[PDB]
This record gives C-alpha cells, sequence and structure tokens, in this order.
C-alpha cells in the first residue's frame, strides 16, 4: 500500500501540469497499492493527451516520466482531380486532425484507409496514396495528401445469361449503364460505380418482376478487370421462374374499428396483366396509410405468397394484426426562433389528444412547408414512459431568413431600361402580417405600391389586407408606336380571402381607384368618339377624370414540384374584374388560365398552355374603353411577332399604323422542354421549342379610316383576324437561362401564315423582371 | 382588476383533494431569493497581466 | 374578428376514443394496472381528484360540440368499485348491432 | 495564411483585439490560431482560445462557438477564467439574436423556443452551482428567473391557443401540467380559471366546482371568480 503526497510530474511542454494533475482520479491522501496503476494510464490515454507514461512508487514522490503526443500543425491538400481538395479536407476534418488536435497516427491511418476505399468506390482503381510526415517546431507536424488518379474505368461489354425469355438488347438499353460508342464519350456515361451498379441491379429486378416474372433468383455478380486494372468487363447470370397470374388477394384479421369492406374496396387488383409488383407495393402502402388514420400507428401487416405451379398462379393472404391505438399526448416545437409559436400552432393539423392519423399529419407537414418561412420540416414519433397509447410529435424547424430588400433591374425588347425597388417583409417580427413596399420605373411605366396583409384575421383563417398603388402608363415612346393614350391610376382597396375547403381558397377584392386618361394630337376614330362622349376637350387635345369603384373575384391553385424547372403538376386560375355601378365606365372582364404539365420522359417534359378572357360591356356604356381592352400578340402570348400587333389595325395621321385590340382573347401553347444534355444535369439552363397560336377579336368590322384601309379586301370583317377561330400560328426554339440575376428568355421563332400587314419580329428576348 | 402582478404563491389546498405538488420543475432558488442585477458589458476578458 | 363570416371551412377536432367491445369486459373488482392495460390510458385525469380516470370525445366545430360520449371510472383502495356514464349503454348497443 | 510575419506575442494580441474592435471576425479567427500554433506555451494561447469563441458568438453562427467553448472546457478545466466559459456558453446557447433590425425592446421571450431556453437555463444553473460567488452571479440569477418566466409564458401561450379553437380536452391537460409543475411563476391564478372553464365546457360540474373552490381558497380576490375567463387579443 502507498499514500499519495503531492506527486510531481515531469516531461511536458504545453500541457499545463495543473490540468494533468486535475485529470488524475486520485489526489493527496489515498491508499493505493496497485488498484489504479492502470486506471491513470487509461484515463490519460483517453481524451487524447499523451502516448507513453511511467508511474512507480518511491518515497512518497512518484517519478512520472511522460512523453508528449505530436500535434498536426496544418493540413496540406493537393492532387484532387475527380473531387475537390476543399471537400476532401472537410470530410477528413470530420475525422479530426484540426489545428494541432493532439495528432495520432492511428487516426491518420484510419482516415487514409477510408478515403482510399471511397476513391476505389468511384471509377478510380489504381490510386497512389502518400501521406508524408515532417518534423516542424516542438510538437507541430504537417500532413500532406497526394492523390494520383487514373483517367477513368470504362466498361467494355455488358452481357447476361439464362436470357431465354428476354432479348439482351432491350436489357442493355434498359439498364442505367451503357457501353462505349459514338455519343457515349460525352458526360462520361461509361464510368463504373458501386452504388450506381447496385441501383442498376435494383432497376433490372424491378423491370423483371413488374413485367410478371417472379422470384428472379439473381445467382451471382461477376466483375472482370483487365491488365493494369484500367478496363472493366461485367458479367451477370440470372434465373427466371416463369410468369404467373395473381388474382386471389384476400384480407383476414382483426379490424376493431375499420370495416372489412372498406379495406376490401381499397384492395384494387385484377387477374389480368399477369401482374405488376409496383402495384402490389402501392396497394400495401395504401392499406398501411388507411389503417393508420383511424388511430392505428403501429399496425404491422404481413404478406405470404401461396404459389401454385402447373397452373402458374399464386394467391395472396394478408394477416393484418393492428393494436394499441395511438394518441398524441403532447406535440413540441423546436427551432422556432424569430417567429411566434402560435403562427405554427395555427396551421398544423392533428390538434391534440386526438387519435394519431397519418393521412392528416401528412397534410399538416405539407401545410407548414407551404408557408415559405421554413426550409426543412420533420415529424418524429417518440414514445413515452407510459408506452401504452401515448406518443409525442416533437417537430423540427430550420429557420430561414424571410425579410430582405428588393432592388432589381432588367431590359425589355422595345423600351429598354426598367427599375424595381422597395423593401419586402414576410414577418413583421410577429405573426404573419406581411407588409411590402414596391415601386418600379421604366422609360414608359411607373407604378408604386405599398402592401400590407394579415393571413389570419379570424380564428380559422381570412387573408385580409390593404394596399395603395399609383400606376401610370404612357406608350409615347420608341419605334413600336402603340396607340397613343396616357393613363394614370391611383387608389387603394380592401382585399379579403375566404377559404371554402382545405385545398381551394377563393379571395374577394374591392377597390376604389381614381383614373385620369389623357390623349394626344389628333386621335384615331376609336378615340375621338370616346373623348367626346365622356371626356372634355382642351384645344387640340382633351382628357377625362372619374372614379373606378370596382370588385374582384379570384381563385388560384398550384401543385408544381418547384417554381423553376417544373415537373408533374399544373397551374390554374380564374379571375374577374367587375366595375360595380355607381361610377362611370361600367365594364367587366373575366380571365382563365391553364398550364397542364406532362413528364413523359426523364429529360423531356411537356406543357399544355391555354387561357381565355372576355371583357363584355354592360350598364350605361355599351362599348368598352380602349385602355382596358386586351392586347394580343407578344412574347408570352404567341412568342412570334411583335407585341400589340394583333387584332384590328387602322391608319392614323402621317400614314402610320396602330392597333386597338379586342375583348375576346384565347391562345394555346405547347413546347418540348428539357435541359442541355451536353455537359451534365446542371440546374442552370433549360431549352424548348415554341409552338403556340393566339387570338383576339372585337366582333365589329372596320372599313372607315384615315382615307386608307390596311386590309386587302375592302370589307374585312374585323370580328376575326383570319378564318374561323382567329389565330396566327408560330414555331421556333426557346432558350431559357435562370441565373439569380433575373431570368434570361431567348426565344427565336419562325412565323406561320404571315399576313402582309402583321409586323413580324422573329427574334425575341427578355431580361430582368419588367413586371 | 387584480390579475397577476408577479405574486409568487404556493398552491394551498383544502383536505380531501390530494394536493398536486409533484415537485416543482426548473427550480427558481435563483440561488437564494431571486434577486435582480444590472449590466456592465461583461462579454470579454483582457487578462493582459491580471 | 367580430361578426364572423360564413366561411364554411372549419377543422374538425377530437378529444379521445375508446374501443366498444373492451368496455363490456370491465368487471367490478379490477386492479389499476390491468384495467389500464385492457381499456386504455385516460386522456383526462385531474390531479385534484386523483381517482377519477375519464374518457371523453367531442367532434367540435367552432365551439359547437356536435357529438360526445363520456366514460368515467372511480377507484379506491387501488381497485375498481363502480363506473358510470352513457358509454356503457351505447357500447352495449353497438356490440349487439355489429356482432 | 498570407502574411505569416514574425512578431511578438504582445503585438499579436494587440493587433487581434484591435481587429476585433473593428468588427473584423473572418480574418480575426485566422489570425488567432497562428499565435498558439507558433507559441503554444503562453497565456495568450488561452486568451486566443477564449476570444475566438467570443468573436464566433458576435456573429450569427453558433455551432462553431459551441465547438470552441467545449474545446476550452475540455482543454483547461482548472484555469481561473472558467467563469467566462460558462457565461459565454450560456449566452450563445440562449440565442440572444443580437440585431437592431428586430430590436423589439419588449421581447416577452415567450416566442423563441422551449429547447434553447431550457438549455440556457441548465447552463446558467451549472454556472451558479459551480461559482456561487464570482465577478457576475446576480446577472446569472436574473437571467435564470427571466428564462423560467419565459418558459411559463410559453406554456401559458400554448394553453391559451387551444382554448380559442374548442379543444378544451387539451387545454385541460396543459393547464393541469402548468398547475402541477410550474409554480414560482405568474401563471397560476389563470391556469386554474382556464381549467375550470374547460371542465365546465365538457359537462363535468363536480370538477369545475372543485377547481373553483381551490381557486377561491387560494386567491380570495381575483377577477376570474365573477367574470368567467375570456381569451384576450
Amino acid at each position: 500500500d502507498f499514500t499519495i503526497q503531492d506527486i510531481r510530474v515531469e516531461g511536458l511542454q504545453r500541457t499545463e501540469p495543473s490540468t494533468v494533475f486535475n485529470y488524475l482520479p486520485v489526489k493527496v491522501g489515498d491508499t493505493y497499492n496497485d488498484t489504479h496503476g492502470s486506471a491513470i494510464i487509461k484515463s490519460l490515454y483517453a481524451t487524447g493527451f499523451f502516448d507513453d507514461v511511467r508511474v512507480e512508487t518511491a518515497d512518497g514522490q512518484l517519478l512520472l516520466t511522460v512523453i508528449e503526443r505530436p500535434t498536426i500543425g496544418s493540413l496540406n491538400i493537393t492532387g484532387a482531380k475527380m473531387l475537390q481538395n476543399d471537400a476532401i479536407k472537410k470530410n477528413l476534418e470530420s475525422f479530426g486532425l484540426a489545428q494541432s488536435q493532439y495528432f495520432n497516427q492511428a487516426t491518420l491511418n484510419q482516415a487514409v484507409a477510408g478515403l482510399k476505399e471511397e476513391y476505389l468506390g468511384r471509377g478510380k482503381l489504381n490510386i497512389q496514396i502518400t501521406p508524408k510526415v515532417t518534423k516542424l517546431a516542438r510538437n507541430r507536424v504537417d500532413i500532406d495528401i497526394t492523390i494520383d488518379e487514373g483517367k477513368s474505368a470504362k466498361i467494355t461489354d455488358i452481357e447476361f445469361e439464362g436470357n431465354q425469355v428476354y432479348s439482351d438488347r432491350k436489357l442493355m438499353r434498359q439498364m442505367s449503364l451503357t457501353e462505349g460508342g459514338i455519343w457515349t464519350w460525352l458526360t462520361r456515361s461509361d464510368r463504373f460505380d458501386r452504388q450506381k451498379f447496385a441501383q442498376d441491379m435494383e432497376k433490372v429486378t424491378d423491370f423483371y418482376q413488374n413485367n410478371g416474372y417472379f422470384d428472379f433468383r439473381i445467382l451471382d455478380t461477376d466483375i472482370q478487370t483487365n491488365e493494369d486494372k484500367t478496363r472493366q468487363t461485367i458479367k451477370i447470370t440470372v434465373h427466371e421462374g416463369g410468369r404467373f397470374r395473381w388474382g386471389k388477394v384476400s384480407i383476414e384479421g382483426d379490424t376493431n374499428e375499420v370495416p372489412k369492406a372498406e379495406l376490401e374496396k381499397l384492395l384494387t387488383m385484377k387477374p389480368g396483366k399477369w401482374y405488376e409488383r409496383q402495384q402490389m407495393t402501392a396497394v400495401l402502402g395504401e392499406i398501411q396509410n388507411r389503417m393508420g388514420s383511424a388511430g392505428y400507428a403501429y399496425s404491422e401487416i404481413s404478406v405470404q405468397p401461396l404459389p401454385n405451379a402447373g397452373t402458374k398462379t399464386v394467391d395472396f393472404v394478408l394477416h393484418i394484426e393492428p393494436g394499441r391505438k395511438i394518441y398524441v399526448n403532447e406535440i413540441h416545437i423546436t427551432g422556432n426562433n424569430k417567429t411566434r409559436d402560435e403562427v405554427v400552432r395555427r396551421e398544423l393539423r392533428q390538434m391534440e389528444s386526438a387519435p394519431y392519423d397519418t393521412s392528416k399529419l401528412q397534410r399538416s407537414k405539407e401545410r407548414v412547408e407551404l408557408l415559405g418561412y421554413f426550409d426543412n420540416v420533420q415529424f418524429d414519433a417518440v414514445p413515452l414512459a407510459g408506452t401504452p397509447d401515448k406518443v409525442d410529435l416533437n417537430m423540427s424547424l430550420t429557420e430561414r431568413s424571410t425579410g430582405s430588400l428588393d432592388l432589381s433591374a432588367g431590359w425589355v425588347q422595345d423600351t429598354g431600361l426598367v427599375m424595381s425597388a422597395g423593401v419586402s417583409q414576410d414577418n413583421l417580427f410577429g405573426t404573419g402580417k406581411s407588409a411590402a413596399l414596391r415601386a418600379s420605373r421604366s422609360k414608359t411605366t411607373l407604378n408604386g405600391s405599398l402592401s400590407f396583409t394579415d393571413p389570419y384575421f379570424t380564428a380559422d383563417g381570412v387573408s385580409l389586407g390593404y394596399d395603395i398603388y399609383g400606376k401610370a402608363f404612357d406608350p409615347r415612346k420608341a419605334s413600336t408606336s402603340v396607340k397613343q393614350y396616357k393613363t394614370t391610376t391611383a387608389g387603394g382597396g380592401v382585399r379579403m380571402g375566404i377559404p371554402v375547403t382545405e385545398y381551394d381558397r377563393v379571395n374577394f377584392g374591392l377597390a376604389a381607384e381614381h383614373l385620369t386618361v389623357n390623349t394626344y394630337n389628333k386621335a384615331p376614330k376609336r378615340y375621338a368618339d370616346f373623348i367626346r362622349k365622356y371626356g372634355k376637350t382642351d384645344g387640340a387635345d382633351g382628357s377625362f377624370k372619374g372614379l373606378l369603384y370596382k370588385g374582384t373575384v379570384g381563385w388560384g391553385r398550384n401543385k408544381t414540384d418547384s417554381a423553376s424547372w417544373p415537373t408533374r403538376g399544373y397551374l390554374t386560375g380564374v379571375n374577374a374584374e367587375i366595375a360595380l355601378p355607381g361610377s362611370k365606365l361600367q365594364y367587366y372582364s373575366a380571365t382563365h388560365n391553364q398550364t397542364w404539365f406532362f413528364p413523359l420522359s426523364k429529360t423531356f417534359t411537356l406543357m399544355l398552355g391555354g387561357e381565355v378572357g372576355i371583357a363584355g360591356g354592360y350598364g350605361r356604356t355599351k362599348e368598352i374603353p380602349f385602355f382596358e381592352n386586351f392586347y394580343g400578340g407578344g412574347l408570352g402570348s404567341v412568342r412570334g411577332y411583335e407585341s400589340g400587333t394583333l387584332g384590328p389595325k387602322v391608319y392614323d395621321e402621317y400614314g402610320e399604323k396602330i392597333s386597338y385590340g379586342g375583348n375576346k382573347k384565347a391562345n394555346v401553347s405547347a413546347e418540348l422542354l428539357f435541359p442541355m444534355p451536353g455537359a451534365k444535369d446542371a440546374r442552370t439552363v433549360r431549352l424548348s421549342l415554341f409552338a403556340d397560336a393566339g387570338s383576339v377579336w372585337d366582333g365589329r368590322t372596320y372599313t372607315a379610316a384615315e382615307n386608307g384601309n390596311n386590309k386587302s379586301v375592302y370589307s374585312e370583317n374585323a370580328h376575326k383576324s383570319t378564318f374561323t377561330n382567329e389565330l396566327r400560328y408560330s414555331a421556333g426554339g426557346a432558350v431559357t437561362w435562370l441565373s439569380p440575376l433575373g431570368p434570361m428568355k431567348f426565344s427565336y421563332a419562325y412565323p406561320l401564315k404571315k399576313k402582309p400587314e402583321d409586323e413580324i419580329q422573329r427574334f425575341q428576348f427578355q431580361l430582368g423582371t419588367t413586371f | 382588476y387584480q390579475s397577476r402582478s408577479h405574486r409568487l404563491i404556493k398552491l394551498e389546498v383544502p383536505p380531501d383533494l390530494n394536493n398536486p405538488d409533484q415537485g416543482n420543475l426548473y427550480r427558481l432558488p435563483a440561488g437564494s431569493g431571486a434577486v435582480r442585477a444590472s449590466d456592465l458589458e461583461k462579454r470579454r476578458t483582457p487578462a493582459v497581466q491580471q | 374578428r367580430v361578426s364572423l363570416f360564413p366561411s364554411y371551412k372549419l377543422k374538425i377536432i377530437q378529444g379521445n376514443e375508446l374501443e366498444p367491445r373492451a368496455v363490456a369486459a370491465l368487471r367490478p373488482g379490477m386492479t389499476k394496472d390491468q384495467v389500464l392495460l385492457l381499456l386504455g390510458s385516460p386522456i383526462l385525469r385531474d390531479a385534484f381528484h386523483t381517482d377519477r380516470w375519464d374518457y371523453t370525445f367531442n367532434t367540435s366545430r367552432n365551439g359547437i360540440i356536435k357529438e360526445r360520449s363520456n366514460l368515467t371510472v372511480y377507484f379506491e383502495n387501488g381497485v375498481l368499485v363502480r363506473t358510470e356514464g352513457d358509454a356503457l349503454q351505447n357500447a352495449a348497443e353497438a356490440l349487439r348491432a355489429k356482432q | 495564411a498570407q502574411i505569416t510575419q514574425d512578431w511578438s506575442v504582445e503585438k499579436l494580441y494587440a493587433e487581434a483585439q484591435d481587429e476585433l474592435n473593428s468588427s473584423n471576425y473572418t480574418r480575426a479567427v485566422k489570425l488567432y490560431e497562428i499565435l498558439e500554433s507558433r507559441f503554444p506555451t503562453s497565456r495568450h494561447a488561452r486568451q486566443s482560445q477564449l476570444d475566438t469563441a467570443y468573436a464566433y458568438y458576435k456573429d450569427d453562427e453558433k455551432d462553431k462557438a459551441l465547438a470552441a467553448i467545449e474545446r476550452f472546457r475540455r482543454l483547461h478545466p482548472q484555469h481561473p477564467n472558467m467563469d467566462y466559459a460558462l457565461y459565454l456558453r450560456g449566452l450563445v446557447l440562449f440565442n440572444e439574436d443580437q440585431s437592431f433590425l428586430n430590436k423589439l425592446a419588449s421581447q416577452d421571450w415567450s416566442d423563441r423556443d422551449p429547447k434553447a431556453n431550457r438549455e440556457a437555463y441548465q447552463a446558467f444553473a451549472e454556472l451558479v452551482q459551480r461559482f456561487p460567488n464570482s465577478k457576475y452571479a446576480a446577472d446569472a440569477t436574473a437571467r435564470m428567473v427571466k428564462l423560467v418566466d419565459a418558459l411559463g409564458g410559453n406554456e401559458m401561450s400554448v394553453a391559451r391557443y387551444y382554448m380559442k379553437r374548442g379543444a378544451y380536452i387539451a387545454a385541460a391537460n396543459r393547464a393541469k401540467k402548468i398547475i402541477g409543475s410550474y409554480q414560482n411563476t405568474r401563471y397560476v391564478e389563470e391556469s386554474l380559471a382556464i381549467l375550470e372553464l374547460a371542465y365546465k365546457k365538457l359537462d363535468k360540474p363536480q370538477l369545475a366546482a372543485d377547481t373553483r373552490r381551490v381557486l377561491e381558497t387560494n386567491f380570495p380576490k381575483s377577477p376570474f371568480l365573477t367574470h368567467a375567463w375570456q381569451p384576450d387579443d
């Protein structure tokens, strides 16, 4: 036995002997014969401090001889070709070896082995790894990594065995891995990867079993390299089992609350098509999602095939065994900084203490994510110490910055410079209560706006808000001489939403706008009549002033998977602006919108455009004011000829050409949208080809003008611009670049059915916002 | 109008009611009696020689 | 917020549910652990009347309680003595109708 | 590393602190570890280990701040400046959110989260338990009582939101939790009232009578006796 009395340690440089004294689990005044003789070295070896210590017993002062552990002063990185040196530095720091980090050799060996295995997983086979150790000052050591990558590992031949039932050509063309050819050098479409080959194996087994061939016993995988280990040849052998006809699915088990017939109806299946195994996975997921809305979260479902040879069929029984109805005792919310707790409790479903229903929790998660405040949202399910019937639903939030300053500019094909400024805010450091300022300015447009809304007016939900705008429009500008009239608007209006169902949500809007229109030197036929019927003349000019008490009914839904680079999903909307009587200019205008998408290929996607709009006349005025008419033709409309050139065209002073526009609009669009398959799948540029018609009509006919008619026949019925369903065909490519500094839309389109009066513009481009 | 104005009162109870004490959570001894303090901008330590 | 509008879209809320058949299995003279395992954890249990395990249900829509069914159970000496509530009657009727 | 110029540790520390004073953080942290790499055996090394975590706290990122403060905690467990470590960890984990864009001087503190508030309370409790008498303890106790009041306020807000929807079956449980585990706060004589209202709204007269009796014997003068509870705002 021995009693410790202020033991002295020696052999350190920067370890502050007081600290290592504190780390000793023993101190002065302890009986120690041999008990903790190894406990000291075990505690010291832990936490990474030293590598060799000697301890003995001598005259109350134990001679502690310690040698220090080397320290990784600075990490050096180079030689990365397929990967980046910063990325390898980061996932190596994930294993440690930061600044001086009490460097250990075993950790370095483990790290180099891990990175070597990772590189071997890629298309790199013979890679030289040489980490060098050098002796800098007292304890600093430096590690440098050098990666000697080969060119690549391309595949030579891809062939199968036992393929008595399927042709190998369709096999190799179905796998996500091809062989060397003429169009295969690009994108490096012949590299060998472990995870890629595994995913290809899953793809081919899904292809075999979906087609109706069952059990697909995959014998073995045969990889074969070449000399020097640069080229690779793959060999696969498989085994089929003949097709079957699965038509006798059945469900048996306890269904305490859910009726058996309701689940039986969900068990959709037919004895035809031999089979489709993905359909079986889908119906299993559906029966797990249905049972799990009544309150059975832990319901485990089993399936066992009953194979019957000779007749080549297999039947299915489902021994469902649910139990332990699951409630929701408490649902916490974490990561809710910068935002109120009620603004999240107000939106999510599955209120509290109710049965656990996944069909409602999924809608909850989709609802919270549709707010724009948060990026990542999860819904865990942790049990409680009262495990029978009780779980918890602690959420998880990733707060993203919401408020910012909007200041952008752009360029349009005809006017040119456009501005856009105004502060934006999605959360006034409280509830939703979004407030936004915006004021844009161009060489011909100017429209400021102060907006402030309130998502939840009532308890359930009513989007109420207010706004003020001062829009002003005047086209007296460059070569494109759109009909001459100056307009200036001002006024606000209450906008109120009212959800009718969980998905659809209409919104009503009333507004009181003041408007003043100003003409110019002698006006065309369709302007002088209006200005003498309602306006007041001022010498060789005139103007008009009034009020525009008006309403607005709208409705819009959207289910695309992303704002940019779309996929399956479709935008739809209905709009209607009605000028309620009481003030002058009683008119109304409806609108429609449809942009059906279709992802009929992994790269090629389709879009089915379409919109319809009518602006009828009612009340006092039988006609429709021109400044609230529709302007057919343009980039988004027809993608062909210049904007504002559709509809009727008349002559004015000095033998010029203008266009009024009609109140019967429609157009159908269709493209073939896909990115550039040249370099990679970079989410930066998308390409298409435009194919879309247009239409605009007024119904009347135009024959009297400034002594000259711009139409071939003397009595051209202006009710249409051409034969039945007035239109102008168009076609041409569409180049789109989506850099954050405003979108780039380069559309070059060749016209069709080019009349001798429609001013053509085969090249159209868009730059910025120009809203 | 006599709503709460920072009045710390332990929940008393009449008999035959099984007092809901269950212990208190997030102990507020505040060390002692929950005293207050002020600011001095103590977010840095020079420690040049001291 | 006053004078609410006829915005006919209101989330349905529930409070608790209980299996009907297991209610008939209740027998006087039952211990706490076994009845908790057999019938289910009560969603409402005050701390002022310890012994008063309760089960309720209320499909609510803007304050107006549409349908409800409550089941109570009283304990003493750690053993079931008696129950009450309209849940027994409707449970028996549903068991006689279904089965 | 672009200059890597030989100097004296004193002028390195002076340059570092004067760069910190000039709101320089990205270049500061890269000029902090250089002195301890060149001179590990120095008090300036520990001063650097502290002020780099301080500078990380001065910015929005906190994970690196927690990493650095834990590095210091595990590295020098007996340095006399250990008090600064716990206090800095508490302030970082509290999510101070120091920004004049959202000052909001009121800051009831009932909105941040339960997680960070609970962890900051735990950190400050560890601080006051470790150093009961340091250069700053009363501030720790003040922040601790403020954090427990904020937790009580969060619980009361969650309880209040359910009462405006009809789910009285949940307000009852939440008010029972507040009554039975959240004393020393200010939300006591209101949880009893909301529990009474929830019990009455579910046709349970005995429960409401009993909780109202408890309320009246624990608070002889309260507006909740005459006027029934009513959600504000």
